[PDB]
């Protein structure tokens, strides 16, 4: 259809000679994921992941964020409105993503450069590489808006040395 | 005539009975056919005029003696493929395939003479075409010299290719005594019934069997079989070095594992043997298009010819200068 | 080594007596910032991967044929640095081996 | 094999045969009333079951006429196999090859159950995995392809269709893999005389060091000895020079590779001009391949245009390119190049086509393994020009691989999309 | 614990002896595979005898689709053994003896010293053309196996050379039985004349794709619709929208 | 010769294709690949 060219502006792609890198692109909510945008990432990875041709995939972010999480706004309206399922559909769409993400065939690479919290570091650190900049700045404020580090955020903030986890995920 | 065109092309392409004087005409003509192909390596017109010239002389003389380039040329088309492909549908060369009649001039003598049938009207065109549906048969007072011929054919073709060559290799002048014996019994129906039931060839027929079995290897069949069964093959050295390890820590089972493993070894890693004895030349039958009950005989048309199974003496390497085919596929291409 | 296998012949004291390599090296590491010999040309000739330091004034047939550039002014200093660091590479991934 | 004696037995047996049945079958009818006119007079002189009688007439009055050595050998009629022409002395070698590491085999296994202690069971069963791991090795290839024949005994339909698809092309593969590998010495020959290479190979390798060490440790005594032992060790290192130099040349035997087909494109003679006269040479231009994407070429001068045509022989396989086919039969686009003034135009066809092409671009196409393609050599006709412009020309084809790696895009034939 | 070493050199020699097996219908799927769809196995004339005895018994059970599914030959080989079968019972109830068949049983009890070609399903021969298209940057998507759309392809051309031979066969068989005339002084007149076949022609006279409608004339003046010869005459005159496949 | 590429594409084409038996430094290139960088325009700036 012509209604998905937005879409597809949120989730670019880029084609090297063997890899595939997925750009992140929402500039007003500094690329934060949607429904969407989490079918579409899901979409791309599987079929490059099925492709023989492709050797690795990427994931980066275009500005000064690589992604401040989820888009809450969204599910915040739809709970207004009573019915709960879009936030339902939003929620195993992207821990699908991170199950994807952190069962992957190909080596995958994130380039965090910028600001990452909460999902974002969910879709990219369950990955093989993870490459961080001089303006990658990790916040976990999930207490601090009532609700709690999901996405995978359990899984590797729990299994830091020592106690750090608990410290990352209380205080943000 | 024709046994001279042998030393045209350098090996026997006539199909009667030799004479000691040709067979040893043939052996030196042999001789130059293989000091030819040595010396292809410094020959600048091998492929473009001589491989070409003697490929369109072996397929004229296959077809009973047609002008090949002429009719070729008659279509603009560079390879022979639609028109060998159009050539094996015509109402001739179908019953030289369906072996009702032993040459292409004996099928061109009985169609021009009113005696075949397509679809029980008589057709005395000999180059017309049968797409698939047509019914041929012969007419009701000639059919049963037509199938009297058809069985000597088929019963002097085993006495004659199967019985001289496969484990019978006699030298000339005493298999040609020895022929006389070997056409008497095949005077009765009792003689050809005991013949067909025989442990002689039932032996034969093993033979055989072993022999197309052994020829699979070149194509590394006994690699596809021990791919197919790795986790067995596997599982029995597993099983050995378990036993060897534990019945040894603190002798028949070690000699019975070492024997079959060695067994299994010999049998998935020997190479193939293609050994001095010439292969027997079988004949062909067209059941990939063409149907037939012998008993009449009566056949149908039912699909088209394959360019791959066309029986005729050409090398690959040879015949693809003018066919130009993609081998291996199995398709008309 | 074009032609490794041609015959050599003793004739005095001269220039001294040395024959080609037995074997075909499976890398040339090059020092010849003047081009004196023919290395780059005879390694691109046969297939043979070539470590080379580079000026900035080198030609582009002999830039194209090496396969391991090192843009460097080649100082005393730095080719001691590079060979100190090609040596412990070397030896280092030899150890692993127990040679 | 058979006897002839027992050939003759055993058609005196059936014959024998026969009558016996005839006998029994008549007896059974006799006794249970029933007159025997169709055992009498119908399998006796009125069967006529083939119509070979005039043959068997024919026949016998051919038995009696001439006399020969009757056991005489002669070229049998239906001869001419024609691809019974491989050397019997390497399929000869590959027979004891096989033997003696079968044997080698046998003989770890047998060891293997000579043991007494377990660090030696360890010990051999590490010498048995490095020999299986060496020798009798089965390639991967052959596993894919056996775990797919497992699927298609069983399937049906789309499914039988579809594998029966991927196994042929799996089986090409692997076929053209063990005829065409560079790595086995199988694959090779010797041409004309001008593991075991391995090892002869081996052998004088271990030569020319020990000669190399004796040359520089008598260098060494040379440089500081003066007088007539000076020219006693002189003569001592121009023997031991001789020694290499020799060694050296009996490495250099040039090898051809079995599978591939050579062919004159162009022999010359040219001429150079001496005040005695004319010096008239040879130069010979030939191309190979393997008729599966591999060709190659060279030129020689010599002498003879024999000598010249061997010259190149040698040197043909040293120059060897890899050609990208599309589908085995055809190029992926429409190419045109120029080699000095030789222009060249290339046009892909569909798969009954054929090749039009003059003799030189024919035969470069022809082994490169091309079915399918049409071409045209546009002003000069050089032909050593017209080779280059070939090889030109298809090594500047753009396969869709190429395209795929170059723009970062799936590129997909139109027909399955 | 040596009773399991027991069973173990059980299931060993159950495979050693039966090496020799597994090498056949290797052969046997070989010849499937370097000819794809070539049944490798040769059909018998007693399996012919037996499909003709299947379909003259249960015809609404053993159908063609059924039998040539069962005996892995296509349906239009089928039709010739059936249409063969009954030939050959109608020659044996006119001489009143059955009729030799020395050559029948030599290849069915030799197939080894002959060789066989019989198929099983028909494989499309594709003008491997090369035609490319450059997918989007950023397309999701997945591309077609290109087995896949050969199955398509050939079970297409599979359906259309069946029912090709359908038509020219039944005419063929009653041209066989007597009811077309094929020789020019076996077409006569009636007693009344000629009776015509009317075609209207045109755009409104088209009784769809493939030419216009039909009707008879009678010569006494009567007009009818087509019988079901004539009407096979109306369906093998029609032009075909395709290449000539075989 | 007349292919194209640098000496690690040309000679994986070639192994690939069977044309040359692999060489000994073939898997040293491709564990350690030799370096690139993008381009660069060729404008030198004075320092
Ligand atoms: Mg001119």
């Amino acid at each position: 259809s012509a209604s998905d060219a937005d879409v597809q502006d949120q989730v670019s792609v880029e084609g090297k000679a063997k890899s595939r890198a997925a750009i992140l692109d929402r500039p007003s909510s500094l690329n934060a994921l949607s429904a969407p945008m989490v079918g579409r990432l899901k979409r791309l990875y599987e079929s490059w992941e099925e492709n023989p041709a492709i050797s690795f995939v990427l994931m980066k972010g275009s500005g000064k964020t690589f992604c401040s999480g989820a888009d809450v706004l969204p599910l915040y309206h739809s709970i207004n409105e009573g019915n709960t399922e879009e936030c339902k559909h939003f929620f195993g769409s992207l821990y699908n993503f991170v199950y994807l993400q952190g069962t992957y065939l190909k080596p995958n690479i994130a380039i965090m450069d910028g600001v990452t919290m909460g999902c974002g570091g969910g879709i990219s650190i369950p990955g093989m590489f993870r490459v961080a900049t001089d303006k990658t700045v990790l916040a976990h404020p999930e207490v601090q808006i009532g609700f709690h580090p999901d996405a995978g955020a359990s899984y590797y903030l729990s299994r830091l040395p020592g106690y750090l986890g608990e410290y990352l995920a209380l205080t943000g | 005539l024709r046994f001279q065109t042998c030393r045209l092309l350098l090996g026997n392409v006539w199909n009667r009975e030799l004479t000691i004087i040709q067979r040893r005409i043939l052996r030196r003509l042999r001789n130059r056919k293989r000091s030819i192909k040595k010396r292809k390596i410094y020959s600048k017109k091998y492929l473009t005029s001589y491989i070409q010239l003697q490929t369109t002389r072996k397929l004229s003389l296959f077809y009973g003696d047609l002008p090949i380039t002429e009719m070729h040329r008659g279509t603009k088309r560079t390879s022979y493929i639609p028109f060998l492909l159009n050539l094996e549908t015509r109402f001739d060369v179908i019953l030289l395939r369906l072996h009702f009649l032993e040459t292409i001039p004996q099928a061109r003598q009985l169609i021009s003479h009113r005696r075949v049938c397509v679809n029980k009207g008589m057709v005395s065109i000999t180059h017309l075409k049968l797409s698939h549906g047509d019914i041929i048969s012969f007419q009701e007072n000639n059919a049963i010299i037509r199938g009297e011929e058809i069985r000597r054919s088929f019963y002097k073709e085993i006495l004659v290719e199967k019985i001289i060559g496969k484990l019978l290799h006699q030298p000339l002048r005493m298999w040609r005594r020895s022929k006389t014996e070997w056409f008497h019994l095949l005077k009765t129906k009792r003689g050809c019934r005991l013949l067909l039931k025989s442990r002689f060839l039932q032996q034969l027929r093993s033979s055989m069997q072993e022999e197309d079995l052994e020829r699979t290897k070149k194509f590394g069949s006994e690699k596809v079989c021990l791919g197919s069964s790795f986790a067995e093959h596997k599982r029995m050295k597993r099983n050995l070095l378990k036993s060897l390890f534990l019945s040894k820590r603190r002798p028949i089972v070690y000699n019975s594992s070492l024997s079959l493993y060695s067994n299994s070894t010999y049998c998935f890693a020997s190479p193939h043997k293609l050994t001095m004895k010439r292969r027997i030349k079988r004949i062909e039958l067209p059941t990939h298009y063409l149907e037939v009950n012998y008993r009449t005989p009566k056949a149908v048309v039912f699909y088209g010819p394959n360019i791959g199974h066309i029986p005729h003496d050409i090398r690959l390497k040879d015949l693809n200068l003018l066919l130009w085919s993609r081998n291996g596929r199995g398709q008309n291409i | 080594l074009t032609n490794s296998y041609s015959p050599k012949k003793f004739r005095s004291r001269h220039k001294k007596l040395c024959f080609g390599p037995t074997t075909m090296p499976d890398c040339v590491v090059v020092f010849d910032a003047e081009r004196k010999s023919s290395v780059v040309l005879e390694a691109a000739k046969l297939q043979i991967p070539v470590v080379a330091i580079v000026d900035p004034n080198v030609p582009l047939e002999f830039f194209e044929k090496i396969t391991y550039p090192v843009p460097a002014r080649d100082s005393v200093k730095f080719v001691y640095l590079f060979c100190n660091v090609i040596t412990k590479c070397f030896v280092a991934e030899q150890m692993k081996m127990g040679i | 094999t058979i006897s002839p004696a027992e050939a003759d037995r055993v058609v005196r047996d059936l014959l024998a045969e026969v009558e016996k049945e005839k006998q029994r079958e008549r007896e059974e009818r006799q006794r249970q009333g029933l007159d025997c006119k169709d055992i009498d007079d119908e399998d006796e002189d009125e069967e006529d079951y083939l119509g070979i009688e005039p043959f068997i007439e024919k026949l016998k009055k051919q038995n009696l006429k001439d006399d020969g050595e009757l056991n005489r050998r002669e070229e049998s009629s239906d001869s001419d196999s024609e691809l019974d022409e491989v050397d019997w002395d390497e399929e000869r070698k590959k027979e004891d090859m096989f033997n003696k590491k079968f044997q080698r085999h046998k003989e770890l296994l047998q060891t293997l159950t000579k043991s007494e202690t377990l660090d030696e069971a360890y010990k051999w069963m590490t010498k048995l995995d490095k020999f299986e791991e060496k020798h009798f090795k089965l390639a991967p290839e052959y596993r894919v392809i056996g775990e797919l024949m497992n699927r298609l005994k069983v399937a049906e339909g789309k499914d039988k269709f579809i594998l029966q698809q991927k196994i042929n092309r799996a089986m090409r593969l692997v076929e053209w893999k063990e005829a065409f590998d560079p790595n086995n010495p199988a694959n090779y020959g010797v041409i004309e005389r001008d593991d075991d290479m391995k090892e002869r190979d081996d052998i004088l390798l271990e030569k020319l060091n020990a000669i190399d060490k004796k040359l520089e440790s008598k260098l060494s005594e040379l440089d500081h000895t003066f007088g007539k032992k000076g020219k006693r060790l002189e003569e001592e290192i121009r023997d031991l020079a001789e020694e290499r130099n020799a060694l050296t040349e009996k490495k250099r035997q040039p090898l051809y590779r079995k599978g591939y087909d050579v062919h004159v494109i162009d022999v010359k003679k040219v001429a150079k001009v001496t005040k005695g006269g004319r010096v008239e040479r040879y130069t010979a231009l030939m191309v190979c391949g393997n008729y599966e994407g591999v060709i190659g070429y060279a030129k020689a001068k010599a002498e003879t245009g024999q000598s010249a045509m061997q010259k190149a022989y040698e040197k043909c396989f040293q120059n060897l390119h890899y050609i990208e086919r599309h589908e085995e039969h055809t190029i992926a686009h429409a190419i045109q190049t120029s080699y000095k003034k030789t222009k060249l135009y290339l046009w892909p066809a569909p798969t009954t086509t054929g090749m039009k092409a003059g003799r030189v671009v024919k035969t470069m196409l022809l082994l490169a393994g091309f079915k399918n393609i049409k071409s045209k050599v546009i002003g000069s006709r050089n032909s050593y020009n017209t080779v280059k412009a070939v090889l030109k020309a298809l090594n500047a084809v753009e396969t869709p691989k190429d395209v795929q790696e170059k723009f970062g895009r799936t590129v997909v034939e139109k027909y399955l999309l | 614990m040596i009773k399991e070493i027991e069973k173990d050199n059980r299931h060993s020699r159950v495979f050693v002896d039966g090496i020799k097996q597994k090498m056949m219908e290797m052969s046997v799927l070989l010849k499937q595979v370097k000819e794809p769809g070539a049944r490798g196995s040769y059909l018998k004339d007693s399996e012919k005898t037996e499909m003709y005895r299947l379909h003259k018994e249960n015809p609404e059970v053993y159908t063609v689709e059924r039998l040539a599914k069962d005996y892995r030959i296509m349906r239009q080989r089928v039709h010739a053994i059936l249409f063969l079968k009954e030939d050959e019972e109608e020659e044996e109830r006119k001489l009143g003896r059955p009729l030799d068949d020395s050559v029948e049983r030599l290849l069915d009890e030799y197939p080894e010293f002959f060789v066989s070609h019989d198929r099983e399903f028909h494989v499309a021969s594709l003008s491997y053309k090369p035609d490319f298209k450059v997918m989007p940057e950023g397309w999701d998507g997945t591309i077609k196996d290109m087995d896949e759309v050969h199955y398509e392809i050939s079970k297409k051309e599979d359906d259309i050379l069946y029912e090709e031979f359908l038509r020219r066969f039944e005419f063929n068989k009653l041209k066989w039985k007597g009811e077309v005339k094929c020789h020019k002084y076996s077409r006569r007149r009636s007693s009344d004349g000629w009776k015509i076949t009317v075609e209207k022609l045109g755009p409104q006279g088209k009784r769809g794709n493939g030419g216009g409608w039909k009707f008879v004339s009678l010569p006494d003046g009567s007009s009818r619709p087509l019988n079901e010869v004539e009407k096979m005459y109306v369906k093998r005159e029609a032009p075909r929208r395709r290449r000539k496949i075989l | 010769s007349w292919m194209k590429g640098d000496l690690l594409s040309k000679t994986r084409r070639l192994v690939g294709g069977l044309a040359t038996r692999e060489p000994v430094w073939l898997k040293a290139m491709e564990a350690s690949p030799p370096p690139v960088f993008p381009r660069s325009n060729g404008n030198l700036k004075k320092i």
